[PDB]
């Protein structure tokens, strides 16, 4: 809900670096991320109204205990609020913030072999609006500047053209260009009726947008009341005890 | 025959007419009242006998 | 055996997925209504002699003011109601208009972007499939009336069965002789000039006797909810004026003679229910694009 | 000699006799009236966000105030007008509409019951026969416009008569190649593409040389009398609902695919002008049961 | 709407003196009674409700040209509120009232052969309820003092045990009987209950009901007569007094 | 060939026309709120140590005050609401009832008529026929859980047909054994125990091997609508006390086990729409009833 409305390129940056990895995944186990299902919109229909299921809706589903899934996972967090189930990622991995995952060698992942367009059909790229894949474009630059394939990250724009019309204008080595940046990739924001939208993702996008008027005044004192004396997980100080399965 | 104009201009500010806005709302008091009123008595007082 | 189907039945392409949410369709309601009070104030100003009408429409329309130098195109409002209509048409449409644009002109007039509070009735036939046995011919010409045109050539009478889909409310079938229909495990009747059947009850049967040719004309009535500002004639004619302006000029798309046949085709794809609100929404942008295109021609 | 035939032009069955008095026709024009306020209050509730001006016309139509958890079907109006037009459109559909109803609902706007103010354009086109020799075919195929397709196998040029009725006011033949028409014992003219032709003139004879087949694309007009408020386009949807709502469903009636073939229809009959009186007020009641029912919908 | 308010005999009985006999019958041709139709019924139901036409329904029908069709006509317009459609019965008949044709030998017509079975079983009374039976058994029992037929009506009222539990009590020549009668007769009135503008599934509860509503809509108009506010105003024929009593009794 | 049918939906008899308008509903219902009152006060009794609160409760049901010489019977009210379901079981009983005094009772309390408010789920499986081929057994017994024993001494196979209507919403079949089963013009499945069905589809095929008989449980699920006031466990009681009373000895009628069988009879008749809203307005009367009588036995 805070990933979400954030608007600019400025504010997108300072959360990731504050927001640790745990709240990227998420431990419910969900349900399988591509199957044609029926569900009850009885606003609209007496019928069961048809509907595909994806990794954009703000919902958890399984995924594999990889770096495919963990960027995966970071891109929905973003472009959606809600993560996936990677089973046993590990307290290195899930102390680290999301930006140093995507942006700084010290993670101890591996992210050469990264494939940008099988990552885009994975998360159905073809059903995002333009905020949405703004988010996925500057996830996709951070990590293609940090493992040094600039160039794959031109040929992926290359063959959509689409994309390349609405692909962010930053470096990510340079500061000036954050700085002067001009995009809005706000999806949630204060304005709607409390009404169903058809399809999961509008339903469950509407839900963060319904609720974000009071996620604005209550999240202050029920936060502060959780970590009154509690230590900060974001890289937090341990005696560096392993990474398993990376 | 002699009829007398009636003029009302100075009762309505734009299209709102105050005084009869605020007049209608004082029977949502009465409503409250009457409901607190019958209810207590009941409780007080149960079922009569004469 | 041989197959004979619609040729407006075919290969449905995938509808656009973008700009179907509350916001988008008060956007969509808010250009029809500004859009519509552009029209009625040119008439206005033509009838007083005046620009004034013209001036405070335009203005409210595109946040500028009229010059006689300048083109009037409609400002940015055109745009984006030029950009989602392909966006709506297809799904390799680049959906390139923000939400922060959406959401304020969304703002400029109240409506409630209701498209479920009325409907209407759309003419288009579907004939999915058409079983003729051999030595028949069978030929389908037509959308909004379809005649189906049997030739029998063996030794004697041929059973041709007809499936008309499961979502049109009523056919009415009308022969050029009277002729013989039946749905399955049925008697036949006697020969009779006009059938009214229900998709639902199943396929039907038509005996074809040897010798002249029997054509059938079919004509069916679909009920598909829409806005209470929904105008078929305006939206058929703000079809007709995107296909020319080449909106929907995209790669791997269908296309269609009429806005009907569209949204029919769309219908009967598998999970169909899917597109109708989405092609609802693209009816009621043509609409406005009609009408604004209309008042300022470009 | 074979004939053929318009496949709506067959049995036209008889319309009701009933609600066509002077209170009754103005029960209906009371309806559209309000049918179309109805209608108009809907967008400008839409427009306003506000439920006032709606529901002060419903509550003019229904007599009765809408209250949530209560369906709005229209109230006694709606039942009064749905029934009625039941029993305009056959002969064999009940009367159960009580004349104490349709004299109240009547008063409830002034308008005048008059059906013939003005005038409406109907496409159908009514070819009562095509007569045709032994060694011919005839095919005919439509309704809004008619194709006759004419094959010769014999080896002389073939003589078919078309007749047309003496309804239709104008009927335009247009042919894929250029054919000979005439009137009975008339000199046949020069080959022509098209022909303009008065249906009173009598039979007409079309030469059919040996050969590739002739077709022939007939569009007619005819005018009748309809009421002020006629709109067609809202006849035809109203017409689409009634049979979609399933209240033509009566024993022993011909169904058609618009009202301008109903009409057409029961014109070309004996006592066709009787008919087509019951028929316009069956029009116009369309008009009111579309418009009421898109104001208040069903899903 | 006003046969159907009177709540008395000696209203009722007032009235039908007063009115003449062309409003017992309707010159609109109806339909055909004893038919299985399907009525539209939207409220309710989205299919056709079925229901079956019969002669008590307040919508005209068309009848029989024979004084059985006359009578039923007439047990119909004081039942139901319409009649049915015989034309051409002639003048003669026409001016003369209700109560004339029910109880006097002067007017011409011929009803001893009539059978109470059959009057009773076309104009179906398994139908009926308590006060619609009362209004039948009125006219029956006038019927039968007009002919003689006293003791035909005792023993169709014998055969018949509801119907005697329901007879009203009253000697056809004697208007004491009349005034201290106290049976309630009345079809439609202001209702103690909570009356709504919905409709009803049958024919017969949706034509009362039409009639109900109608006279709260005429009891609140300005044709009706109140009493208590200007009874100086009426006529001195047309005034309520005591020594009143109807012509010949 | 031989046909067996369900025992409670043979020949049902006509119901009752009067008492179904707004008045005569609403002293049904007036009826049913008060009686519950009576109920009620028992409770109120027995905390208060005092007979006041059923004093107050039986005056207002009954008009007149509790006597102590006198068997307490309910009054009008009661009176009234024992002739009033005479009537409604059967056409032939009389409506003795005036008009007059349902409008005075039905003044009582503030309520509304409307029967159409809600829905209620009724259990009796309907078996309008079952086709059977020779040398076939076929019997049918129960009527909430319907149970068929099959026998084939036959040499090959048989094709058994079940018709379950057109009115019922689901019907469920378990069978002893795993049986095979498929609607007409259908491919017939692997054997399962258990098949989910609805009867709007059409006859269903049923394969009967040769050898150790076959027993297939029906359970069926059909809605009807109730007014909101409406309690099956109410009502079923009233129906057994009503007919152990009398109210229903009347001749020429059909006699039910319960009121589910009495209900779902009626709505497989030739018009059985036309029947349940008087079997429900029927059934609101048996829950009143119910209630009255075991406050006030008699």
């Amino acid at each position: 809900m805070d990933v979400l409305s954030k608007g600019s390129l400025k504010e997108l940056l300072a959360h990731l670096e504050k927001t640790p990895l745990e709240e990227a995944i998420s431990y419910r186990i969900g349900t399988v991320p591509y199957q044609n299902v029926l569900i009850s919109r009885n606003e609209y229909y007496n019928q069961l109204y048809p509907d595909t299921t994806s990794l954009i809706d703000g919902v958890s589903r399984e995924g594999q205990r990889n770096v495919n899934g963990l960027i995966m996972s970071i891109i929905s967090y973003v472009v959606s609020g809600s993560g996936h189930y990677i089973p046993n990622i590990g307290f290195m991995l899930l102390r680290r913030s999301i930006l140093d995952i995507l942006t700084k060698h010290d993670t101890g992942l591996v992210t050469n072999n990264l494939n940008y367009g099988i990552i885009a059909r994975n998360l159905t790229v073809s059903k995002m609006n333009c905020e949405q894949r703004k988010r996925m474009l500057i996830c996709f630059k951070l990590l293609a500047y940090k493992d040094g394939n600039q160039n794959d990250y031109e040929i992926y724009l290359n063959q959509n053209i689409p994309l390349k019309q609405i692909a962010p204008n930053f470096i990510p080595g340079d500061m000036r260009t954050v700085i002067h940046n001009q995009d809005q990739l706000a999806i949630v924001g204060i304005p709607l009726t409390q009404s169903t939208e058809l399809s999961i993702r509008d339903d469950n996008a509407k839900s963060y947008k319904l609720g974000y008027v009071d996620w604005y005044n209550s999240n202050s004192f029920l936060r502060e009341r959780s970590e009154f004396n509690l230590i900060r997980l974001k890289d937090r100080d341990t005696k560096y005890g392993k990474l398993n399965g990376w | 025959f002699a009829l007398a104009q009636i003029n009302a201009d100075d009762e309505f500010i734009g299209a709102i007419d105050k005084e009869s806005a605020e007049y209608l709302d004082e029977y949502a008091t009465l409503a409250r009242d009457i409901s607190n009123s019958l209810t207590l008595v009941k409780a007080a007082f149960g079922p009569l006998e004469r | 055996a041989n197959r004979a189907t619609s040729a407006f039945l075919d290969n449905p392409h995938p509808v656009g997925v973008n700009y179907v949410d509350e916001g988008s369709r008060q956007f969509v309601a808010v250009a029809e209504l500004l859009a519509s009070k552009l029209i009625d104030s040119s008439r206005e100003s033509d009838e007083s002699n005046s620009d004034v009408p013209f001036v405070q429409a335009y203005s409210k329309f595109a946040d500028d003011n009229p010059r006689h130098l300048r083109v009037k195109t409609g400002g940015k409002m055109a745009n984006a109601l030029t950009n989602v209509i392909r966006s709506y048409y297809s799904i390799n449409a680049p959906a390139i208009v923000p939400q922060v644009e959406i959401d304020r002109l969304a703002s400029k007039a109240t409506v409630s972007g209701d498209m479920y509070n009325s409907y209407a009735i759309f003419n288009s036939v579907p004939i999915v499939e058409v079983l003729s046995p051999a030595r028949t011919t069978v030929s389908i010409v037509g959308s909004d009336r379809a005649d189906v045109t049997m030739l029998n050539t063996g030794a004697g009478a041929a059973n041709i069965t007809f499936n008309f889909g499961q979502i049109a409310e009523t056919v009415i079938l009308k022969g050029s002789v009277p002729f013989q229909l039946a749905r399955l495990n049925q008697p036949m009747p006697a020969a009779r000039f006009t059938y009214k059947l229900r998709p639902l009850d199943g396929p039907f049967i038509v005996v074809l006797p040897v010798g002249n040719p029997l054509v059938i004309s079919a004509t069916a009535a679909t009920r598909i909810q829409v806005p209470l500002a929904f105008n078929k004639a305006l939206v058929e004619s703000g079809f007709q004026t995107a296909m020319n302006d080449g909106l929907f000029d995209i790669q791997n798309v269908n296309y269609y003679s009429s806005f009907d046949e569209f949204i029919i085709s769309q219908y009967h794809a598998q999970d169909g229910i899917n597109r109708v609100s989405t092609c609802v929404i693209l009816g009621l942008a043509l609409q406005a694009y009609d009408q604004m295109r209309r008042a300022l021609p470009v």
